[PDB]
């Protein structure tokens, strides 16, 4: 019982319901986060998933021991017998602590009393988004955590390393599909509530969306549909049934594309950048049918006592649509 | 020390003053967020910081005049009110990293108990004016087993300040008003149970979402009007234009209620589709009437003016009814 | 509310075909059972058939002798009593079982009892 | 009032109490009274053939081991005391998935009475099976039951009854299903025999009547409008081959999309429903309208006038027969 | 009747009882008898290749440590006693997700007998894997099994048998799957060898026969009607280019939408099913009908009359061969 | 055979046993041998970039505190003893969601050996991440791994090895994924360094080869048939404006619906896949066929004959280049 | 119900190709195994192949000597016995394994045994 005696002595006369230095100096907890996998970001639900190695480090003089070995790497369930910080994620709507084959907890007692306590968590945190520039937009999903019960006068949170090395996000850890993690910034803030005043640590992940999927899923079919409608201008005016079908089908196709674009996209009051592109493309498609109707209406008057409108439409429509594309892309890609 | 002494001899199964007057429990709510508001399921998900305050003379301590900040471990030792959400389809606690519970034990015996809970709450929604409709949802809180003779609830004075409903930002709804109500006349079969209810009114945002809903229907009506300027000689041209506007309108009506599989009620959106369907169907009948009599050009001339005017007139009536 | 009328019993020395015609709310009562009560003895399970699927079960005594099946058009079940024996001398009854009404074998689980053809051999 | 006195009394009640033994073990069965207060029926699923019920489930019985004297009150105890008491082993035989609500505490009540009567209440949400007869769908009436039984105790040991008879179940007026009206509820009591013995059973059933209105609007009306659309062909000149063939195709194909879509909302049943019969009738009308033109086209290279009267007249007859048979 | 006497007897049974040691530890294997009472088969999923079963699962064995004298009764005990007893480590080797029902209590039974026989019952819902051969789908017959095994005890320590032989499984008549009929069930017993030793196995299998009716209505009939529709073209004048080309396109494209939709309801199997073969035949017919017009158009700027007979005749032959091969 | 003797021995083993301390605490690392018996791979998801594995996971180590004498048997103990023993803190670093099966008991085994070797077995279902390279989809080959690591013990305290080397993983032949074949599996062992120290790692990987057959039938063949359909236009008279324009539109629009549908089955990747390249080629062909008519129409108010040869020839070339590059 | 007929054994001094032709319900029995029984010795695992996928495994003795594969068209499995040795002198048997029937290596897990070609060298 060389080490069993030591552990029993440490736990003897130890109350896990009282923080270290209870009633005296503030308990300082050093926290660092290692992101194992930054999970997919759900635009519709405005949430993101993330798996981290949440490490906490504090000093508890009640667990000071003298012995040969410097670090006591103990079992994961030694945690329940000792005091641990009550850290919760304020913006985390759902979180799971893994339990596969063992509770994924690390517990080490250093000789001088320093405690290293880490756990593996899967965090689903709310991420408010402004989709005005969608899909050519970017978001900063935060992660706020702090003490649920102990106020700032009893416990404070500090980054273990510097404000740059505390959060580690390897490139391989990025599981994003349509987003790119440009960088991460951390900060510490203080909030006030009726229960008390608490220190809040915030981690911001800057995500830049990749528009490659939306370019081919929505923009390319919309552009080609507008080009398809303009083909009817070159068709002779005598082929009334042929040009009529051209306008009808292109209008129906734009209706399907407009619905499909907003299918996965969450419903918001404001108009996204892609909404403007579809609306303008719909106007060109609809105006193409109106042009043929004008051609047919006027040629009947001429017939009742090789068309100028067709000649104008063959040139004006491609130029105006081409001009719109130059204006549309430059405005949004510059932001 | 004295913390163990308070637990020593403490009776967990009994409320403070079991045979005496009922325990007053102050109740406060801090709505963190409201999300997943679904009309099809008639439910919404809400995360709140629920605070409960009551006095327990068994835990009164006089060794120090400082409040004791305790963690969730001490929660299981003490008696707690059996407050439950009446209209909660499902609810659960946040236990990461630990259980989000705190106990503040004042020397006089006042206990502060706060928990962070996420609950899916049923909310019956009237879709008569959908989508130009406003819905009222409620959050009912009540003691499950203790009647008015044992536990009496009341909103705390701080509830007016830390409700947090103003800071909420919803994707599709706007919280126009909120109200905290107390009902002492629940009178269940077991007995009389005080009930605290939070009423908030949600107004659906009117914008591109509404425009997109009515955009294809209005355009299809305009598509049928194109056939009027088309000559009656081109029979396949006008017939093809007439049928496509009717069939696509039929598909829209089917797809409109597909998003709400069990919404058997009448929605204002459904009414608008029927109005659109009548006009697009009449346009095809208008050509058929003109084509049958041409075995007249005046019919098209009237149609070029009557249909745009009639559709404008019915829209004014339609939009005036739903405001 | 089910009504059961059975016929085709009588006296023989041989193959026989008892029939059992159902009418009414047969959906709530998906199982039809054949019982038989000898004079003095308790009412005894013979076999049962599901209306939907024809999942069949027999008592050992009549296993590989009697055969039950049905036709949903007429709402009729028949006990084809082949290879008869002087032990097979009883009032044969038809009965309907509710969906959640317990084990096949137990006549108290059954609600709607036919009249009961006496058969002697 | 004296909490030490009440604590002493209750401690004495639970001293040497054996949760393993039912009240009156080895003696006459314990009579357990049951009453239900319905909170909601959240969902009814044809595809899964089940429904979701929320209720307050209460059990009444006498346990003479818990009788106490000298306190003229009913003791409401913290719900955690339930873990130290015997309770019946009641289960729902036709349930698929159920849970006791757990926020902010387990939705459970224990009330003791001086004579040893125990009142045990639970708030339960259950998804329970309900086999539906969809032959008349959507003009159908369904019977959905909840079967309540003792799991392990036979009628030698436990007995159930509806406490209050026909008033044992409250809150039927609260049920607000858009697609159904509750016509009736009934309470039944019987014994059910298994290989392991005879068990007490209580059954609660409801009669559900489907509201037609949604189906008129969603499926019936589009099909009627497509069928009428098909008739427009007969007023078009027979030389307008493209126009008249287009009408035939579009109506025929629209009726196929409506049919196939509908049956994807429902379970994969092998029989024909009422709605299937209607859609098949409508399909035949619109298909014959196109075939009528093929016949006209076939001989021209009269029939239309005869079609203008016979088709609307036949469709009216078809609808009359259909809606009389099923309504 | 004397509850203190029964309490004493049971307390004595459990005094010094070691749950860690099986009955007759170190001796001959304990024989465990099994009986299943099937409650329902809720779902069968082709896409997930699994099915969901609800059953009452009972285990019978003798534990001489629990033998009691002087009480001529079988003791039904509260289900919580199960936590103080040894029970077999039975599991379902091909299960995907299972649970014991928990409302209002854990659906569990313990019945003791004077000779030390323990009856242990559970109500279980299991989703279990079932690899399906979909080559003949939807004219297919499937074999779905439930494999029951001891997890850690070898046949040196535990043995399984079907208690009652061929009557060990009841309730097969209760299974009501709309899309399937249960043709047969079988009970098997064998030993299975792994690296860790030989383990007892019990297997319950069912033969499921798919009901064709839904598929006739949902896929077969629309495809037949589209193919017939394609033939209308041959009765239309060859100058009606728009009309006849429209018929060709619409039927061809409708057959593509039907095909692609169908296979989205099924797993991503790499082989051709029976239904795929039918749809491919129907596609070829309607495609050739359009190509027939292209040929007519090609030479006019006879064939139709030959098409009016050969196409319906070939489609009848095609259907005859198909339905004979597969039915 | 003597159960009191075995009970005494085991009680002595666990008397004063400290679960908090690993075997040989403070000494050389404990060597833990690991074997896997694969039961199934239930699902592979491109959208979620993960797969679901079921396996029997076994751990082998020596704990000298559990050595026993005078019993020449291996003791199989009830799985509940695991809660009184030290076990390794093994976890799956790339798992998303995992559980130990719990019916009818926790699927767990403990076997002790006289020398103090502990055999600890678990039946686990894990959903594990697998980042896929979909650039060649659906002609792609994927590498999916399972990373096994000690959570808290460094290589100073614990060491892992594959017990049996290349035979440590069994059951690869059982994997039956319709859409994939398992080409190969490999076993790796290494140490991984983090800020908290160096940790032992074991890695199991599989090479998955997608079966083309489903994709040929579902996407490739419809696109080929639409492209061929587009060519019919060139055999139609140039005066048939409605007919030839209809062919152009319908084929172009069908190719758009096929494209957009396909990419809704897959994650929102920003790069072009192999299947995207094919569909884009097919789109260009059918679009040019319609534009060809616009050109013919443009000048008539020759080209068709040149189109009848050049288009099929170019499509054959396109297919040849494509299928050579990717197969 | 599976039938297995094996052929192509015989006596040689060398490359050989044993073949194993299956017929019947092969879906329920996705694995085919090759065993060999020397006179006196126990029946010994050689290798196994999945019908679907061709996932293969070999005993050490024959690893990188024998090669198994199949063709689903004929329902045939073949053991290509290259680089033969006088240890490889046994009655080679073919057998089918059920899906859930246990480890590959153990002949008692297999249900349907071919006749068994004697091979001597
Ligand atoms: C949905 O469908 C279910 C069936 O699946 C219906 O449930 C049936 O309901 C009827 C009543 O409407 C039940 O009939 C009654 O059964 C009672 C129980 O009898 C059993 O137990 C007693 C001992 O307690 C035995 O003696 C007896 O043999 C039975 O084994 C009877 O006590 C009732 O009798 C009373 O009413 C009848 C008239 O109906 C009188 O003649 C009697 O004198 C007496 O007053 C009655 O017979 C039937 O048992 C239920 N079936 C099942 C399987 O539970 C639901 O009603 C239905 N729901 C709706 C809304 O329609
Ligand atoms: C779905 O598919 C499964 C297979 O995947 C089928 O299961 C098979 O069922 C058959 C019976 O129909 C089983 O065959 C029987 O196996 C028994 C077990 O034998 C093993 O164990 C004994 C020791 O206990 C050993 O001696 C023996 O070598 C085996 O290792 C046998 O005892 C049976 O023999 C009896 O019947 C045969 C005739 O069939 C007689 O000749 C014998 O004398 C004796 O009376 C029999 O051979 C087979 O093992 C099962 N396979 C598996 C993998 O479990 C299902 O039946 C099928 N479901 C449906 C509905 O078709
Ligand atoms: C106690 O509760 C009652 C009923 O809600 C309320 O009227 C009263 O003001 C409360 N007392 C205090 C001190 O808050
Ligand atoms: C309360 O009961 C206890 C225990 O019987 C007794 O000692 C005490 O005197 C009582 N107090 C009062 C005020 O009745
Ligand atoms: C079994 O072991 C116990 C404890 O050592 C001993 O008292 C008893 O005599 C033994 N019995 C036999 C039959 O060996």
């Amino acid at each position: 019982e060389n080490f069993t005696r030591i552990l029993d002595s440490l736990l003897d006369g130890y109350d896990n319901r009282l923080r270290p230095g209870f009633g005296g100096p503030v308990t300082e907890v050093k926290t660092d986060i290692y992101v194992t996998s930054f999970g997919p970001v759900s635009d519709v639900e405005m949430e993101y998933t993330m798996d981290v190695f949440f490490r906490q480090t504090w000093i508890d003089k009640r667990l000071k021991y003298d012995g040969p070995i410097e670090i006591l790497r103990l079992n994961n369930m030694m945690v329940t017998k000792v005091w641990t910080p009550d850290t919760f994620f304020r913006n985390g709507k759902k979180s799971v602590s893994h339990n596969m084959t063992a509770p994924n907890k690390l517990f080490r007692i250093m000789r001088n009393g320093t405690i290293l306590y880490t756990m593996r968590l899967t965090i689903s945190a709310e991420c408010p988004m402004r989709l005005v520039d969608f899909p050519m937009d970017g978001h900063a999903c935060p992660l706020k955590f702090g003490s649920y019960a102990y106020p700032k006068s009893e416990m404070i949170y500090t980054w273990t390393k510097g404000p740059e090395k505390s959060v580690e996000v390897p490139k391989e850890s990025s599981s994003l599909v349509q987003y790119d993690l440009i960088g991460q910034t951390v900060s510490s803030e203080t909030i006030k509530s009726i229960t008390g005043e608490y220190i809040v640590m915030t981690v911001y992940f800057h995500l830049r969306r990749k528009m490659g999927y939306f370019m081919i899923q929505t923009y390319i079919p919309c552009i080609m549909t507008v080009i398809l409608s303009q083909v009817s201008f070159w068709i002779n005016k005598e082929s009334v049934p042929a040009r009529t079908v051209f306008g009808i089908t292109t209008v129906l196709t734009m209706t399907t594309l407009s619905i499909s674009a907003r299918h996965s996209l969450p419903k918001v009051s404001y108009a996204t950048a892609m909404d403007w592109f579809i609306a303008v493309c719909f106007a060109f498609v609809f105006s193409a049918l109106i042009e043929f109707a004008a051609v047919n209406y006027f040629t009947n008057i001429q017939m009742e006592k090789t068309s100028k409108i067709d000649k104008y439409a063959r040139i004006l429509f491609p130029v105006t649509f081409g001009a719109f594309n130059m204006v549309y892309w430059v405005v949004y890609l510059s932001k | 020390p004295n913390l163990d002494g308070l637990i020593a001899g403490y009776a967990r199964n009994f409320r403070p003053g079991i045979g005496g007057p009922p325990v007053n429990v102050a109740l406060a709510l801090e709505v963190a967020s409201i999300d997943h508001i679904s009309e099809a399921n008639m439910e919404y998900t809400m995360t709140v910081f629920l605070h409960q305050s009551w006095r327990d003379s068994r835990l009164s301590y006089n060794h120090t005049n400082e409040t004791l900040g305790l963690d969730s471990r001490f929660v299981d030792k003490l008696w707690l009110p059996d407050t439950f959400i009446v209209n909660a389809k499902s609810a659960w606690f946040h236990d990461v990293t630990v259980e989000n519970k705190l106990i503040r034990l004042q020397p006089d015996g006042v206990i502060l108990y706060s928990i962070r809970i996420t609950s899916t709450v049923a909310c019956d929604m009237d879709l008569a004016k959908y989508p130009m409709d406003e819905q009222e949802c409620m959050l009912d809180l009540e003691s499950y087993g203790y009647s008015s003779e044992d536990i009496v609830y009341y909103w705390s004075e701080s509830q007016e300040h830390i409700h947090g409903l103003d800071k909420l930002q919803l994707a599709q709804f706007t919280i126009t008003s909120y109200r905290f109500t107390t009902e002492l006349m629940n009178f269940k079969s077991a007995g009389q149970f005080p009930r605290l209810s939070l009423h908030f009114h949600l107004r659906r945002n009117r914008g591109v979402y509404i425009i997109q809903s009515y955009m294809p229907s209005v355009l299809l009506v305009a598509m049928s009007w194109v056939s009027f300027w088309i000559s009656q000689a081109a029979v396949p041209a006008r017939v093809s234009l007439g049928i496509t506007t009717v069939l696509t309108m039929t598909t829209l009506m089917v797809s409109a209620r597909s998003s709400l599989p069990r919404a058997s009620a009448i929605k204002a959106l459904d009414v608008y589709f029927w109005i659109c369907y009548v006009f697009v169907f009449a346009a095809l009948v208008e050509y058929a009437f003109a084509h049958f009599n041409a075995d007249a050009d005046t019919i098209d001339i009237y149609a070029r003016a009557v249909f745009p005017a009639a559709f404008a007139a019915v829209n004014v009536i339609y939009w005036a009814a739903y405001a | 509310q089910v009504q059961l009328v059975e016929s085709g019993g009588g006296l023989v020395q041989g193959s026989l075909r008892l029939s059992c015609a159902a009418s009414g709310h047969t959906f709530n009562y998906p199982i039809m059972g054949w019982f038989r009560q000898a004079p003095g003895k308790e009412r005894e399970f013979v076999g049962a058939i599901s209306w939907s699927g024809g999942s069949t079960s027999y008592a050992d005594s009549v296993k590989d002798r009697f055969t039950i099946s049905r036709d949903n058009a007429k709402n009729t079940v028949y006990l084809e009593m082949n290879n008869l024996k002087p032990e097979d001398t009883a009032v044969y009854y038809c009965a309907a079982k509710g969906r959640y009404s317990g084990g096949l074998y137990y006549p108290t689980n059954y609600d709607y009892w036919g009249q009961g053809t006496q058969v002697t051999v | 009032g004296n909490m030490s006195f009440v604590k002493e009394t209750v401690d004495k009640l639970l001293k040497g109490y054996d949760i393993r033994l039912r009240p009156d073990f080895g003696g006459p069965p314990v009579c357990v009274g049951m009453n239900i207060d319905i909170a909601s029926i959240d969902m009814v699923s044809e595809v899964n053939m089940d429904y979701t019920l929320t209720m307050y489930f209460q059990q009444y019985w006498r346990d003479k081991r818990l009788a106490y004297s000298g306190i003229p009150l009913n003791l409401t105890l913290d719900n955690r005391v339930a873990d130290q008491l015997w309770v019946p082993d009641t289960y729902f035989l036709n349930d698929k998935k159920s849970f006791v609500h757990g926020v902010t505490v387990k939705n459970r009540m224990i009330r003791l009475h001086p004579d040893g009567t125990v009142l045990y209440g639970l708030r339960i949400t259950t998804t329970a099976a309900c086999m539906m007869d969809l032959r008349r769908y959507p003009l159908d009436e369904q019977n959905c039951t909840l079967e309540i039984e003792s799991y392990g105790y036979t009628t030698d040991d436990i007995e159930f009854y509806w406490r209050g008879g026909d008033k044992a179940v409250t809150g039927v007026e609260r049920i607000e299903l858009p697609q159904f009206s509750i016509v009736e509820h009934r309470l039944v009591s019987r014994n059910v025999v298994f290989a392991t013995g005879a068990y007490p059973r209580l059954s609660l059933s409801f009669r559900l009547k489907r509201n037609i209105g949604y189906f008129i609007l969603q499926t019936y009306m589009p099909s009627i409008l497509i069928t009428i659309l098909s008739w427009v062909s007969f007023w078009i000149n027979y030389d307008a081959s493209a126009a008249r063939v287009a009408l035939g195709i579009t109506t025929v194909l629209t009726m196929t999309t409506i049919n196939t879509h509908l049956r994807e909302t429902l379970p994969k049943i092998p029989y024909v429903k009422a709605i299937d019969m209607y859609l098949m009738g409508c399909f035949v009308f619109v298909f014959l309208a196109l075939l009528e033109y093929a016949f006209v086209n076939y001989i021209f290279f009269a029939i239309d006038r005869w079609s203008r009267i016979v088709f609307p007249f036949t469709f009216s007859l078809f609808n009359l027969v259909y809606w009389l048979y099923y309504v």
